[PDB]
């Protein structure tokens, strides 16, 4: 390898410079209207599991050249940030075969996108779980598009 | 290109991780004490920590934890490894310093640096000059009773017996011209 | 164990620990028990993490898997710790290989399974006398043996439905399963995962 | 999520000064579960980009630090580094100079007491500032004024 | 800019370091107290330039 060091080094030097949303009030605003929302994006934002979506994106776009999260909604009892209920930040793997974006969309962050599907690759016991979750029958197992192939000769 | 500081952030989630496995563990098993700051009476006893516990013994058999909901109060983060609360604390009080310049909060924290300091009593006189001095100061809130018996001599010495000096020399100016009033 | 997890995510790229609770008479930390965090060897073969989690902590993980590589009288210590039967030699997955050729190896091997699973349980609203009008919270399934006791000097409020992880353990051979879900007291897996070059590439974890 | 709206208001006559209140409106369904009450007023946050905190008070120890780093040692110097101490972290070893910092800000006046033992202390220095601290070459001065009014009075 | 905050903010940085350790300078810092962040932490000495 003569290239690896290179991402590794690119890897280290954007990882030394954390990047987080800081939100402003407008103009006409109150000089404290933001605290709240700002409070409640640290308190959602701060698990692990943020930072290493944030990681895994930046790692594929140095080496792959795109990077994907999602924001899911999810119940909380003990401990919720509001409402009950809290906002965490998965991360998405191989985004660029698992991120389906649409094709009429012209800028960066696909705000333009009016469609997006994800592809998720889970193992049976996660097939189950998943099933559980989102009650749904098990028994039927499901089938798409192979986001991957088996170029590599894995077991 | 530090080389190692990938290798550091992921060793710093992974002790994220320890941190709230260890939460988890605690609320579990071990007895969390909860903050019950108290203001009883006509406003008497002032904002004093009680630190207050609550256990069950059962009459068959062995003791089993009382603890609220509100037990995530914490969140985990990063930090340089200490072997104790008081060697964190003295961290504390040396990065502060490093970060104040040589004004009265020097002193300050020069003093409560002392108060944190090691066992020994080769050390025991600076800690109960720093104790001594904190107290009269008023800074710090004096529980045992010969610190209390040292808050009240500083304040008999500073009240009365250090009088200012040009102020009360006008004081007497003011006295003698109200008798040249009184004399006409 | 903190020093081994690192050498080996220097060298191997994956390292484990694991939070273990234990009972201690003299100087005890709180509750006459302490909490240590005991070192594993070979993270990568001793420890098999679920294939559906895609986190680097592994916080995604349902269930762990732990290999455990003991000699004989190691084998009698674990079985009189656990109270097993100890004529019952155990027998799992060889970890490891013979590659080198070690004048003898290990033979005596079990393994311990974890799994978390997350579901509502009933906790009791009561009222602290000390505090005073403090809606106090405690689950019933922790509490179960004391409920009269409680209600002897505290006032039950009401009940409530509230949502938490329980961890269970269950120590398992090739053939039968010794200790079936014995409750772990984490509300999270206790084997704490380091990681260096980790990711996904084919949805296999490489690291 | 619930949002509150800051309902600052100025009750009575021109009593209880501007103070926020936080006002959040929730509705419990005689059916089941809540629904929250959230205005169109929502959009008052510019999202901006900022360095990753853990929680809104290091925020806050980031920006004293930063105001001190663009501040001379003045009295503004003074009073940031009193703020800093304000926001200082959660040991004990630093309760005392919590205190004393909280207990100088409140002696200045800048800050406003809110439990009752702090009014107690801006009572006390109230006091202080008034009538003990006479100034000394203005008292003298006051003095030659009587001491001559009186030479008027005798002629 | 983001914003028109930020713009004066700027401003006043700028004219901050166009100006000397005087009586303006001390006008300069009030009133770029005056226009910092939204966040409480510095409400306090929002207020405090105010009032100033």
């Amino acid at each position: 390898d003569v290239v690896r060091p290179v991402v590794r080094k690119l890897v280290s030097e954007m990882r030394q410079n954390p990047i987080d949303v800081l939100y402003r009030p407008k103009d006409g605003a109150r000089p404290d209207a933001a605290d709240v929302l700002m409070g409640m994006y640290r308190t959602d934002m701060r698990h692990n599991t943020a930072k290493i979506a944030v990681n895994i994106a930046v790692r594929e776009q140095i080496e792959a050249g795109v990077g994907a999260w999602r924001l899911v909604t999810d119940y909380e009892d003990q401990s919720p940030t509001s409402n009950n209920q809290v906002i965490r930040r998965e991360p998405i793997h191989s985004a660029c075969s698992h991120v389906i974006w649409d094709s009429n969309s012209k800028l960066m962050d696909k705000s333009d996108a009016r469609h997006c599907t994800v592809i998720h690759s889970m193992s049976q016991n996660g097939w189950e779980d998943f099933a559980e979750k989102y009650d749904l029958d098990a028994d039927d197992i499901p089938s798409f598009q192979n986001p991957n192939d088996w170029v590599f000769p894995w077991l | 290109v530090l080389e190692t500081y990938v290798f550091q952030d992921n060793l710093a989630t992974a002790m994220r991780r320890d941190g709230e496995i260890y939460q988890s563990i605690v609320n579990d098993i071990y007895d969390v004490p909860r903050n019950v700051t108290i203001t009883l009476e006509d406003g008497s006893e002032k904002d004093v920590q009680l630190m207050a516990e609550v256990v069950d013994l059962a009459t068959g058999e062995k003791q089993v934890l009382n603890d609220i909901r509100g037990r995530y109060e914490c969140y985990t983060d990063v930090g340089p490894s200490f072997q104790s609360m008081k060697q964190q604390n003295r961290a504390e009080i040396l990065e502060l310093l490093g970060k104040t310049p040589q004004g009265t909060p020097e002193y300050q924290l020069l003093l409560l640096q002392y108060f944190t300091l090691l066992d020994g009593k080769g050390v025991e006189m600076m800690r109960d000059y720093a104790n001594k001095q904190l107290i009269q100061m008023g800074v710090k809130k004096p529980e045992t009773p010969e610190e209390q018996q040292w808050l009240v001599e500083a304040q008999q010495a500073k009240q009365g017996q250090q009088d200012p000096a040009m102020v009360q020399a006008q004081g007497v100016l003011l006295q003698g011209q109200a008798e040249l009033a009184k004399a006409q | 164990a903190v020093n081994i997890a690192v050498r080996e995510q220097i060298e191997a790229g994956v390292g484990a620990w694991r939070l273990v609770t234990d009972y201690e008479d003299q100087s005890p930390t709180s509750n006459n028990q302490v909490i240590r965090r005991e070192p594993i060897h070979s993270a990568c073969s001793h420890v098999i993490w679920d294939s559906n989690s895609k986190l680097m902590d592994k916080s995604d993980a349902r269930h762990c898997t732990v290999i455990h590589s003991m000699s004989q009288n190691g084998w009698e210590d674990f079985a009189e710790k656990y109270d097993l039967d100890a004529d019952d030699i155990p027998s799992f997955q060889n970890p490891n290989d013979w590659v080198f050729p070690w004048l003898t190896q290990d033979t005596i091997q079990i393994a311990e399974f974890y799994e978390v699973v997350e579901k509502k349980e009933t906790a009791f609203i009561y009222q602290d006398p000390v505090t005073g009008e403090p809606v106090s919270y405690f689950k019933r399934d922790i509490k179960d043996v004391i409920d009269d006791l409680a209600d002897s000097g505290f006032i039950k409020i009401a009940e409530r439905q509230i949502k938490r992880r329980r961890v269970y353990k269950s120590i398992i051979t090739c053939t039968a399963v010794l200790k079936d879900k014995q409750l772990i007291a984490g509300e999270h897996i206790p084997i704490v995962p380091v990681f260096g070059e980790w990711g996904f590439v084919e949805d296999k974890e490489v690291y």
